[PDB]
């Protein structure tokens, strides 16, 4: 597929493409990511102690 | 009567057992400079690049990566010796350069015949100061 | 060899200073190689366009993650209790816990609390909705 | 090659060649002085200002005089 | 008579004619100053004796002398604290309830408020509680009353006095020869012999016939004025017998080769003594007796002045090997005709030591009532790892000095010594990776651990409920060595120690020494002391290998030891000097030092120290060691700043001047930061300011004001750093120990 | 009462504190016989205490919220309220001893410049010189006044300079 | 440092409400450390525990992250 300089420096960009945009909806791991969840039961407080 | 001795690398180096302070990749690109001396009699110096090699009677081959590898060579081949070494440069296409003794008489000692470069027939208390020198296609000292 | 286009003396070092030295005196316009003064000021005024679009990217970068990520509409309403918000967290190598401890402010996810006091200096200038925050963002990103 | 620029204050006790580990320096015939001699720096291609000259200098406000110009393989003291 | 006195008889007038005229040692110094550096190095080149003159002779002389006058000062300091110990003490109250009554031995002055420092140590006395730990020595050695202290301690005023007359007479009325030095055979069979050996020859007769039947009558319980005094426990054999019964049978068991007779009070006990938590005293008894009987024997080694024995110069030379050419030859005439490679081998060791006493005194506590002495303990072990930790830095430093001044390219070719030069690139480049090497992986580990204990990932740290990290050596050598009685050691009542495992000894509700059990917590911090002793050794062993050429500088050992740099050039030869390299190790072993008793006076507090009720024992900070010190903020929080909290609200009471160099000491530390960072050129010009304002005034001084050296300004700011820095951790271990412990 | 504060006199935290501290001296005093010098030593430090509070109490020493000594170094308003004795008597006080030390050193480093090496005499103190001129300038400031008029106090333009 | 500790501190004490815990403490140097440092960075060095961890996590860490690129500088 690739031999040279400037085809392997598109073969590792278009690489790294096909990764990242496929990484925030479809390769966020239900165990890795847990931002990538539901919104779970509370923390939404105050600072604590007074204002 | 004197004028620029060549070099044959036929002469023996002294008895060294090889140091890891030696040469480097350098002496294979950029340049690497060897030093002559004719020893007297066998005796033990001190390697500039750690540790202690002997020197044979006559001829004594050495080969540095710095200039002041050599020279803080002859300076205790001088002093503590009385010898009267030499060190050349050498370029990896083979040419070589005569440097130390570079009109015969060592440099502390006047050969009315050497050139008298960078010098300035004024005072240091009288340079300009550096917004006269300002602009002048590089960064410029006022001593110039 | 290249990367100091400014300083050909330093473009001649073959260290690894050449790159320490080739960011560090790039500002120093008054030093560059072949720098006139009618070339020095027209670089300065140049910088100041760079300075100053810089500013107005970063004032449009608060005014959109507060747009988009904070909770400026929620806090108009009650600016006591309710806690500003800087701009959500996307940081992959938190853990479960690490979620949940940083949501607050009554947001959704993970949540940064605005301790620059964004909210105060907007509030009271006349904003009151996220809508007015995206459209001063777009204005400065215009500007910038 | 840094600068080496000597002056008029030179009285060619030519401690500074002595001192110089690197042959930047040497003594030429000049008569503004009883020893006859001023030192001169023909080899500031190979000095690494090391300042070794005018730590020696004995005259105030020293005669030899170092500035530290543009450093090459040679000026930056190198084996590599 | 190859071995033989030779003095030299009167080689100095006596007199003060030379005390007008200071700076006379050198020729740089006598002609007067002209400049405030004149002073500073007076002082800085007093007593570099090696370069005053070029005789060895003299040379010898004067560090023969010199050593006089240090023993002098050292006799002086005991009997200070044999006075202290006597006229201001509580050593009295102290033997009757050495449980509640604290050791205290320095009482201050009611003046100006600072009696408030004469704390209420018990034992009907006020006087600030020492930590020093002679109180368990001096039970140890029996003494039981205020007279036997004020007389040892006019003992040690008469031996001062004594020491200070050798020093004066062996140099200026018959000060020895330098071929008499130069027996280093004749010195090391009476140092092993004489010194060594008749020394714990004597020490144990001291033990044999005065402190075991003293301190058995003090364990059996008697009041210590009811105890006999120990020349009746000579003159009367039957007072002896009826405590220990084998000495009714004489001395007849010795010469008979009736040994096993002797079991009585010549023991094998190990462990500890459960009545007093210290060591058994037959334990230390049979212990100096045969120590006496090794080094007596090893004291006859060396060939002196009869064939029998060995000569130093042929067993150095015939072990040559084939890997390093002509082996040992030539360091036989090295460590003779030079102190400087002498100093550097013995200050490693004797710092090594050091350390060695420190971490063989927590685990078997030698003396009685000392390991319950949690504030005796600390202290105990924290001076002789620093102690220990400036002596191998000064090995350090004192190679390098032989490098620099006395080393002989001449007389060494290919030996061991030229061979390690030859290859000094590989030696410091193979430890330069191993301190990267330890570096990552061990710091790092704290990093991971703070990185998922911050990120909420517990379970992905490196604990024992995560990624464990076993110290799976150490603790294998635990289960041997306390299975060492049973068949590798069968004569052995209990272990060595009892940090092997075991039971714990209570002694006055409170723990002598329980086992330690080794974690992961345990497997990182010694992997940090691994990687800063090795870091420690990187740039104290640059400095011996690098101090007389490099590929930076060639002529570097002409510059000397201690000087500065070499100026600007070649992009700048800052520190390049071997002074310099132990001008830097000096921050690593405070640096290695630290973490060294950060990790003992957490590891007793959380899993050694501490009350015991028979109910569960608790410790002194709850057992939180391998709970919390996976995280640089577990030492943050649990260590810096939960112990912190004796040391800051300790005022209005005894422990309120650790109180005050706890800040005394924070102020010192970062005033060394001037001068660790500033640089001369900028403090003398200032200097040229305000010399100016005092020009205008007409007060400008003769000897005239300069600012300090480059080297001494370094000099200087480790010198405050250290100060600074040991004096703060002095505080707050003290403040902590007293008031907890 | 001047900057919002009381005399210490009239103060109930002063005194609410001379009872903590006596106090905190008498718990420990508890634990010794009556005859015994570590008894005998802490009510020492007690009369020692309540003088201080008396003596303080006596000079009409400000409190303030804290009941503590405030000092007032204004001219003004010590010397209108009776409070000169705070800092305004001391900073006098001070300042006849600092200048005193000054002219003394001053006049040994004058009087030993006129010599054949005076770099010597920094080092060796000449004690029958430097105790003469300690008695004798006790009147530094009527002689350094007639000094100051002369000019021969301040050295002129021949003092060292760079490059002005 | 010298202003914002002082700034600092005189608003802690005067928002908790314990105005004379400042004029106490401020006029002596161990009421700066054992009353402004040690007593205010309860709760930030409590950012992560091995009990668990809060809102000041990160502010925790950065606090021993500021400590390192400190000792970096010597
Ligand atoms: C306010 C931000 C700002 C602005 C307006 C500029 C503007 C410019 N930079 Mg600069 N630069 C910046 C930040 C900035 N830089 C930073 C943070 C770095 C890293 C230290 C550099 C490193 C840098 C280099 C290395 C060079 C420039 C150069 C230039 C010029 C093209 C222009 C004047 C170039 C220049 O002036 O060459 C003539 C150039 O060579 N810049
Ligand atoms: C057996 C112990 C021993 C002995 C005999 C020597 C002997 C010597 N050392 Mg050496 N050294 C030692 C241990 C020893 N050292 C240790 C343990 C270290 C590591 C810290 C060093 C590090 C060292 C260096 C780095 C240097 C020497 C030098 C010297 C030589 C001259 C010392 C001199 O004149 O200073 C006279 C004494 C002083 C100037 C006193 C110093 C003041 C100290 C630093 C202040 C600390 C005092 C106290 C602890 C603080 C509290 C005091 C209070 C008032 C505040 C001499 C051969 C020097 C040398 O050979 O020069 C070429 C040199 O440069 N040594
Ligand atoms: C362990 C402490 C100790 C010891 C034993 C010595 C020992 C000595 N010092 Mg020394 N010194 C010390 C600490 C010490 N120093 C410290 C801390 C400093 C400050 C850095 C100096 C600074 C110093 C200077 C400046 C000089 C000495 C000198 C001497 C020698 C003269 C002996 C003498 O007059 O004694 C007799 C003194 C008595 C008090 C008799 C005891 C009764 C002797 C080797 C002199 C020397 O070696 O000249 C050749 C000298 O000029 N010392
Ligand atoms: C290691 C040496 C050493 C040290 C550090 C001390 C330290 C001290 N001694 Mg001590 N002392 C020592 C050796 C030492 N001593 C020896 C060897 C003797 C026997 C001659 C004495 C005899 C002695 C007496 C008799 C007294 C002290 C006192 C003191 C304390 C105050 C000293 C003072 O104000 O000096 C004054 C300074 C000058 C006169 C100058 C101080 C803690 C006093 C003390 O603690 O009172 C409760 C006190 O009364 N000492
Ligand atoms: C068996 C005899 C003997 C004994 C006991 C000693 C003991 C000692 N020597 Mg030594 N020495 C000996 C033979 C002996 N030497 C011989 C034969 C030589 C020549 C080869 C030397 C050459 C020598 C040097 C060059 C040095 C020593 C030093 C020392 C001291 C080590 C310091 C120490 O660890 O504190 C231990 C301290 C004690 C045990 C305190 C007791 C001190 C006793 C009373 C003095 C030593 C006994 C003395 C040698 C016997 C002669 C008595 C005298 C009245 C004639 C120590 C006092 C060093 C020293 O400190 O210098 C002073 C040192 O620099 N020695
Ligand atoms: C240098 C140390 C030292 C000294 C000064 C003494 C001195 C003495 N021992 Mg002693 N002893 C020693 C070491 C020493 N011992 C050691 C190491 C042991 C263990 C082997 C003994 C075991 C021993 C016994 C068993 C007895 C003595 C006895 C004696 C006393 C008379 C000796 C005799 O009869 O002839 C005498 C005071 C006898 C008496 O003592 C009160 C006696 O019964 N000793
Ligand atoms: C806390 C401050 C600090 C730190 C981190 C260091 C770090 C280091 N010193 Mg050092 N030093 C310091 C203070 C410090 N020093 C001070 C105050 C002095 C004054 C005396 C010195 C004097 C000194 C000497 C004299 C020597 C060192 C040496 C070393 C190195 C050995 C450790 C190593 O390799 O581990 C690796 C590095 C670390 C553990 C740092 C933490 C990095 C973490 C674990 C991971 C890295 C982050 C990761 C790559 C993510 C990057 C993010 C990306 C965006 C870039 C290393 C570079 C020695 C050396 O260089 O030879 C070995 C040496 O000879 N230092
Ligand atoms: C920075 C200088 C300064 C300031 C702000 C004040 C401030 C004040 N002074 Mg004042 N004072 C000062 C220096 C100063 N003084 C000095 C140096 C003197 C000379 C010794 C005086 C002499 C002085 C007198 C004599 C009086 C004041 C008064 C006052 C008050 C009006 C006010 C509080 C007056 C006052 O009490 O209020 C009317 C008053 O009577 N002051
Ligand atoms: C420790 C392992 C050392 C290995 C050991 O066995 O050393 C022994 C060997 C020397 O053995 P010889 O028997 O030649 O040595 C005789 C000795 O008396 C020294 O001459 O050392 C060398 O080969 C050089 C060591 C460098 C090794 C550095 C590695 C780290
Ligand atoms: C330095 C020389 C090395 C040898 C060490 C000598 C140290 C000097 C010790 C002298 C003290 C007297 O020691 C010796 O006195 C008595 C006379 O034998 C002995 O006492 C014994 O002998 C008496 C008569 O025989 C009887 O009362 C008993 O048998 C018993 O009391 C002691 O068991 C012994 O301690
Ligand atoms: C502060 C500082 C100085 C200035 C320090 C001055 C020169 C010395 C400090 C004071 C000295 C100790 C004189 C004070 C005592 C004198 C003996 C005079 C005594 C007079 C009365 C106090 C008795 C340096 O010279 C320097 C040099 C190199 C790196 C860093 C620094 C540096 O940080």
């Amino acid at each position: 597929i690739i031999s040279r300089r400037e085809s392997l420096r598109a073969l590792v960009a278009l690489s790294g493409i096909a990764a990242i945009v496929t990484y925030g909806l479809k390769g966020a791991k239900d165990a890795d990511l847990p931002i990538t969840k539901g919104p779970q039961t509370t923390g939404e407080n105050g600072k604590g102690g007074s204002v | 009567a004197w004028t620029v001795p060549t070099l044959n690398p036929d002469t023996p180096s002294p008895i060294f057992g090889g140091s890891t302070g030696g040469l480097l990749r350098k002496a294979q690109t950029e340049e690497f400079y060897v030093i002559t001396w004719e020893a007297k009699k066998e005796q033990i110096f001190e390697m500039p690049t750690g540790g202690a090699a002997i020197m044979r009677q006559g001829p004594n081959l050495l080969k540095f990566g710095k200039k002041e590898q050599c020279l803080a060579l002859t300076t205790q081949l001088r002093n503590k010796f009385k010898l009267t070494p030499c060190f050349y440069r050498v370029f990896p296409d083979g040419k070589v350069q005569y440097l130390h003794p570079a009109d015969g008489v060592y440099p502390e000692k006047v050969n009315a015949g050497r050139v008298g470069a960078n010098q300035n027939m004024r005072r240091i208390g009288q340079n300009v100061n550096p917004i006269k020198v300002k602009f002048s296609g590089r960064m410029m000292s006022p001593a110039e | 060899k290249l990367f100091p286009k400014f300083s050909q003396g330093l473009a001649q070092d073959p260290t690894t200073r050449r790159i320490w030295y080739g960011l560090a005196m790039a500002h120093d316009f008054e030093s560059h190689d072949g720098m006139t003064e009618e070339n020095l000021y027209q670089k300065i005024f140049a910088s100041h366009f760079g300075q100053l679009s810089i500013i107005f990217l970063w004032t449009s970068g608060n005014l959109f993650h507060v747009a988009w990520q904070g909770n400026f509409e929620q806090w108009v309403t009650d600016p006591v209790h309710i806690r500003p918000i800087a701009h959500a967290i996307w940081d992959p190598h938190f853990g479960q816990p690490a979620v949940e401890a940083f949501t607050r402010g009554g947001a959704s996810g993970p949540v940064n609390i605005s301790t620059s006091g964004v909210y105060q200096w907007w509030y009271t200038i006349g904003m009151r909705t996220n809508q007015d925050l995206y459209v001063g963002s777009v204005f400065l990103a215009l500007v910038s | 090659a840094h600068i080496v620029k000597i002056y008029d204050t030179c009285i060619g006790c030519t401690q500074c060649v002595r001192a110089c580990p690197l042959d930047v320096l040497e003594m030429v015939p000049w008569d503004g002085c009883k020893a006859s001699q001023m030192a001169s720096a023909p080899r500031t291609e190979d000095c690494v200002g090391c300042k070794r000259c005018e730590t020696a200098c004995p005259t105030d406000f020293l005669s030899v005089r170092v500035y530290l110009g543009s450093e090459s393989t040679r000026s930056m003291g190198l084996s590599y | 008579k190859k071995v033989k006195i030779a003095v030299d008889r009167n080689p100095v007038e006596t007199s003060f004619e030379k005390w007008a005229k200071p700076g006379h040692f050198s020729r740089t110094l006598s002609k007067g100053p002209n400049t405030t550096t004149w002073i500073w190095n007076l002082h800085a080149d007093a007593h570099d004796f090696d370069s005053h003159t070029s005789d060895l002779e003299e040379i010898s002389r004067k560090v023969f002398s010199a050593h006089f006058g240090q023993l002098g000062i050292i006799f002086i300091w005991l009997s200070g604290m044999y006075f202290h110990g006597a006229r201001f003490s509580n050593y009295e109250a102290w033997l009757s309830d050495p449980t509640h009554i604290k050791p205290s031995a320095q009482v201050v002055w009611p003046i100006v408020g600072q009696e408030i420092l004469n704390g209420d140590v018990g034992g009907g006395f006020q006087g600030i509680q020492i930590t020093s730990g002679f109180f368990q020595l001096w039970r140890a050695s029996g003494i039981t009353s205020e007279l036997q202290l004020y007389t040892t301690a006019i003992g040690g005023l008469v031996m001062a006095a004594a020491m200070f007359f050798a020093g004066w007479f062996h140099y200026h009325k018959a000060a020895p020869k330098l071929e008499w030095f130069q027996n280093v055979e004749s010195m090391l069979n009476h140092h092993l012999g004489g010194l060594l050996g008749l020394g714990s020859l004597a020490w144990a007769g001291h033990q044999i016939h005065v402190s075991l039947p003293v301190n058995k009558l003090l364990d059996a319980g008697v009041d210590p004025k009811e105890i006999p005094l120990p020349h009746d426990l000579l003159l009367n054999r039957a007072i002896m017998a009826d405590l220990y019964p084998s000495f009714a049978k004489g001395i007849a068991p010795f010469f008979t080769l009736n040994w096993s007779e002797y079991s009585d009070f010549l023991t094998f006990k190990g462990g500890l003594n459960p009545v007093t938590g210290g060591l058994w005293l037959s334990d230390t008894a049979h212990h100096h007796v045969a120590i006496a009987v090794l080094f007596l024997v090893a004291g006859h080694m060396y060939r002196t002045n009869w064939g029998i024995g060995h000569s130093m110069k042929e067993i150095l030379e015939a072990h040559r090997g084939p890997f390093t050419g002509e082996g040992h030859v030539g360091l036989y005439e090295i460590l003779t005709t030079s102190w400087h490679a002498q100093l550097a081998i013995n200050l490693a060791l004797f710092g090594s030591l050091s350390i060695i006493v420190a971490h063989h005194m927590y685990a078997m506590p030698p003396y009685p009532y000392l390991a319950t002495d949690y504030g005796t303990q600390l202290s105990l072990f924290t001076h002789h790892t620093w102690i220990g930790g400036f002596c191998i830095v000064g090995a350090g430093a004192h190679a390098a000095i032989f490098m620099v001044r006395d080393y002989d390219p001449t007389n060494n070719y290919n030996n061991l010594l030229d061979r390690v030069i030859r290859h000094r690139d590989a030696i410091i480049s193979h430890l330069n990776w191993v301190c990267i090497f330890l570096g990552f992986h061990s710091f790092g580990l704290y990093i991971h651990n703070d990185t998922m204990s911050a990120l909420g990932r517990p379970q992905d740290m490196f604990s024992d409920t995560a990624i464990q990290l076993q110290p799976v050596f150490a603790q294998w050598i635990q289960n041997t060595h306390f299975l060492a009685p049973q068949l590798t050691a069968p004569n052995a009542l209990a272990a060595t120690s009892l940090t092997w495992g075991g039971d714990l000894v209570a002694v006055g509700g409170k723990v002598a020494m329980m086992p330690i059990s080794l974690g992961t917590s345990d497997f990182m911090v010694h992997h940090i002391h691994a990687f800063t002793i090795h870091v420690t050794v990187l740039i104290l062993l640059k400095g011996v290998l690098f101090a007389r050429s490099s590929r930076l500088i060639p002529d570097k050992a002409n510059l000397g030891f201690r000087f500065p740099c070499d100026g600007p050039g070649r992009g700048g030869t800052c520190q390049v000097s071997a002074w310099d390299h132990v001008f830097l190790g000096l921050f690593w072993m405070y640096n290695s030092l630290s973490i060294v008793i950060f990790h003992f006076s957490w590891k007793m507090q959380s899993d050694v120290w501490g009350t015991v009720t028979a109910s569960g024992v608790s410790h002194i900070t709850g057992g939180n060691f391998a709970q919390s010190a996976n995280t640089i903020n577990g030492w943050l929080r649990d260590f810096l700043w939960a112990q912190s909290s004796q040391v800051i609200q300790s005022y209005g009471s005894a422990l309120s001047a650790y109180g005050l160099i706890f800040l005394g000491a924070h102020f010192v530390w970062a005033f060394s930061l001037m001068f660790l960072f500033s640089g001369r050129g900028y403090w003398q010009e200032l200097i040229e300011s305000i010399v100016w304002a005092h020009n205008k005034l007409k007060v400008a001084p003769a000897i005239q004001p300069r600012a300090l050296s480059i080297t001494q300004g370094r000099a200087v700011g480790v010198a405050h750093y250290l100060l600074g820095g040991i004096a703060t951790t002095w505080s707050f271990f003290l403040a902590r120990i007293i008031s907890v412990g | 009462d001047i900057a919002g504060l009381t005399p210490c006199s009239e103060s109930k935290a002063y005194a609410k504190l001379e009872k903590k501290e006596l106090k905190t001296l008498e718990k420990r005093l508890k634990q010794y016989e009556a005859d015994s010098a570590p008894a005998v030593a802490l009510k020492a430090t007690m009369e020692r205490t309540k003088a201080r509070f008396a003596n303080y109490a006596k000079a009409g020493l400000l409190c303030g919220n804290d009941g503590l000594p405030h000092l007032i170094a204004d001219p003004g308003l010590a010397l209108k309220y009776g409070h000169a004795g705070e800092v305004f008597i001391p900073t006098f006080g001070f300042l006849y001893v600092a200048g005193y030390i000054g002219y003394v050193g001053r006049q040994y480093l004058i009087a030993v410049k006129g010599e054949a090496k005076p770099t010597d005499k920094e080092i060796i103190i000449d004690v029958p010189l430097a105790t003469k001129l300690a008695w004798q300038g006790a009147g530094w400031p009527l002689a350094a006044v007639q000094e100051l008029q002369r000019g021969t106090l301040l050295e002129k333009e021949e003092n060292i300079t760079v490059s002005p | 440092g010298w202003v914002t500790f002082y700034w600092h501190w005189k608003h802690l004490t005067l928002w908790q409400g314990n105005v004379a815990q400042f004029d106490e403490s401020s006029t002596y140097l161990m009421g700066w450390l054992r009353d402004y440092l040690w007593l205010n960075s309860s709760q930030l060095i409590n950012g992560y525990n091995p009990f668990g961890m809060n809102s000041l996590s990160v502010w925790a860490w950065t606090f021993l992250f500021g400590h390192l690129i400190y000792a970096t500088g010597f």
